[PDB]
């Protein structure tokens, strides 16, 4: 699950089975740790002009 | 006569002139200013019956009671001639004494 | 590209496509500015109405706004307010908030109650309400005559309809439909936009990574040259739908404007 | 910096039975420029491409 | 005297000099191929590529 972004602490549960999870147009927003089994979070880093 | 399409204020005329790809507008316009205060009614009870006015409105300076125009103060007694009645007043809310 | 560098380079040498994609959309947002500003900003100072009120009978306390509430918003506002609803791609705050927006119709109310249809030419100039609709039924031929003898009734058909208003608003739905159309289409096109980057476009996959990491640069090229030529063709076909739908817009608001400069600040 | 001001605030001296009549006027020109028209352009296939 | 008066006729003089301009400067394009003038690619190379 290659890709750039910031870490955080999330509240969401998965069910035992899932791997990672997606919000909406396809887009990565949660990963499990293969480590801990602790939901994570992905934030894009900021932008702008 | 369609509010504010062509200058602000009321319109009087234009010119038009060119310009290398397009045209501009001189738009002259009548502006009021310089305003004052007074106090209004909006009938006159005589004899019982209920005047009303034909055109313009009904305005004080503290004794006399006169019928002007809506733009452009300017005075003029109020005679039989410049108001028009309508039955008598006590169904209107706001009739004042005077002859 | 999605922050690579070989991909930058090969969209270098394409020569200047992206420089007019960018003006086009900030020609676009600063047409939205001038539009807000030309349907709202019809006045020169900002008027407020008494605390004491006695409109002959007719009752604003639904239209007009209310301290109490932080917002400054009036009811009507409150249920219209109720009622309706990162990948290199942004969204920027509009120039006025909604709370000057309130301010500029509250303003404009407080005028066409306290002062007329004046107050669109030079400095506004009270005028008690009861004998500023007398100069509204003669207008339309009505002689004043008519409104000076049915005041109450008038007032309680106004009051009457202003609440019948109010409950068809408040209890149904989908009588803003024009509004929410619009939203649902800028979201949708955002989001077919968005889905294309999923596309292999005739090329063996829809990430860079993968094909710059199991190939090499001779033909690694020319896949990427697929993935730039679709993702160009989208971005164009998308930025011309932004046009058409702008220059729609602004037909729109040209309207607006012309309705609010003849029908609120005078008699049509 | 700072927060914009929309305009100088005054209240209306609203009452019942008081109006206001204007004494005098001015007369004022103002311009306003339209486009009309756009250079005719023209363009030959086998020359350019 | 005061200048910025004609803002809007100067602005589409601007806006068609500036697309003549842009139309103009795309002919320095490689397009990603090996160069921009035909003349060279075509005297040094032969009709198949
Ligand atoms: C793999 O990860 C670690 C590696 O040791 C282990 O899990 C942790 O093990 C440490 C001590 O070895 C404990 O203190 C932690 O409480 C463990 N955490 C979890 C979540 O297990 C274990 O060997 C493996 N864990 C998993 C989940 O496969
Ligand atoms: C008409 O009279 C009203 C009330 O007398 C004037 O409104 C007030 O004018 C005084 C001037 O001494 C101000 O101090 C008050 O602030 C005004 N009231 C409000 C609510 O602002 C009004 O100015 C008079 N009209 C003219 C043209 O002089
Ligand atoms: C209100 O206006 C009336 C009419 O102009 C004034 O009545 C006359 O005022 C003049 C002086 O301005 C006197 O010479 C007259 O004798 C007055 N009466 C008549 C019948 O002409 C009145 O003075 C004005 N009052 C105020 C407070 O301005
Ligand atoms: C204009 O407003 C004033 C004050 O709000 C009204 O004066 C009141 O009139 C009623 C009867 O008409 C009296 O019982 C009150 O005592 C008056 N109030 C004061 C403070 O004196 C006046 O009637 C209103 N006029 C119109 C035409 O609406
Ligand atoms: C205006 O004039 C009328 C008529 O002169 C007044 O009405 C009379 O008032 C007296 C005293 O209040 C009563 O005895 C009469 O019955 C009333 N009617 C008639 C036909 O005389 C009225 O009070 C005056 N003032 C106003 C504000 O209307
Ligand atoms: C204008 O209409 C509103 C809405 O009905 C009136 O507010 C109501 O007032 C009564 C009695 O004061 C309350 O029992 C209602 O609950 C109020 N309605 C709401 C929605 O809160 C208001 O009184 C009217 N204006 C006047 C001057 O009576
Ligand atoms: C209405 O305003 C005009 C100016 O807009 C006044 O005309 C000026 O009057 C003063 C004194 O009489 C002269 O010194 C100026 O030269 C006049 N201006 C012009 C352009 O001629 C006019 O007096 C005002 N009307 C009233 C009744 O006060």
């Amino acid at each position: 699950l290659t890709g750039t972004g910031v870490l955080t602490e999330s509240n969401k549960k998965f069910l035992p089975f899932q791997q990672f999870g997606r919000d909406i147009a396809d887009t990565t927003d949660a990963v499990r740790d293969p480590q801990t089994l602790e939901i994570l979070d992905i934030t894009p880093c900021s932008f702008g002009g | 006569k369609r509010v504010d399409f062509c200058g602000k204020g009321y319109h009087l005329m234009s010119f038009p002139q060119s310009a290398p790809h397009g045209v501009v507008f001189l738009h002259v316009t009548y502006v009021p200013a310089q305003e004052k205060n007074f106090t209004t009614a909006p009938a006159i009870c005589h004899d019982g019956k209920a005047h009303f006015p034909r055109e313009g409105v009904f305005v004080s300076n503290g004794t006399h009671w006169f019928v002007t125009q809506r733009n452009f103060y300017e005075p003029q007694i109020i005679t039989t001639d410049n108001t028009f009645v309508s039955g008598n007043c006590d169904v209107v809310i706001g009739i004042v004494n005077n002859t | 590209c999605g922050d690579s560098t070989e991909c930058s380079n090969l969209l270098l040498q394409y020569g200047s496509f992206c420089t007019q994609l960018n003006r086009a959309l900030t020609g676009i947002a600063v047409e939205q500015d001038k539009n807000t500003q030309e349907v709202f900003a019809q006045v020169k100072q900002i008027y407020k109405t008494p605390p004491i009120k006695d409109f002959g009978g007719f009752n604003f306390s639904q239209i007009l706004p209310d301290p109490s509430k932080p917002s400054k918003r009036s009811f009507i506002e409150d249920l219209l307010f109720n009622k309706v609803t990162f990948n290199g791609l942004t969204v920027l705050p509009p120039l006025l908030t909604d709370e000057m927006i309130a301010q500029y119709t509250s303003a404009l109310l407080a005028g066409t109650i306290t002062s007329g249809w004046t107050f669109g030419a030079g400095a506004a100039l009270q005028i008690p309400f009861a004998m500023q609709m007398a100069y509204r039924f003669n207008g339309i031929g009505v002689t004043q005559n008519v409104l000076y003898e049915n005041q109450k009734l008038i007032a309680n058909q106004f009051n009457s309809a202003i609440g019948k208003i109010q409950d068809s608003l408040s209890s149904t739905a989908s009588a803003l439909g024009k509004l929410q159309d619009v939203v649902n289409q800028n979201a949708q096109a955002l989001n077919t936009l968005v889905k294309q980057l999923s596309s292999n476009f005739g090329a063996i996959s829809s990430v860079l990574n993968d094909i710059l990491s199991r190939l090499d640069p001779p033909e690694a090229e020319v896949q990427i040259d697929r993935l730039i030529t679709g993702r160009l063709q989208s971005l164009q076909t998308y930025v011309t739908q932004q046009l058409i739908r702008a220059a729609e817009i602004r037909a729109s608001a040209n309207l607006a404007a012309t309705k609010m400069s003849e029908c609120v600040l005078g008699q049509s | 910096a700072y927060t914009m001001s929309l305009g100088v605030e005054n209240s209306v001296a609203y009452s019942n039975n008081s109006i206001a009549i204007p004494t005098n006027f001015t007369i004022s020109v103002t311009t306003e420029i339209l486009p009309v028209s756009m250079t005719k352009t023209s363009v030959d296939c086998t020359m350019y491409i």
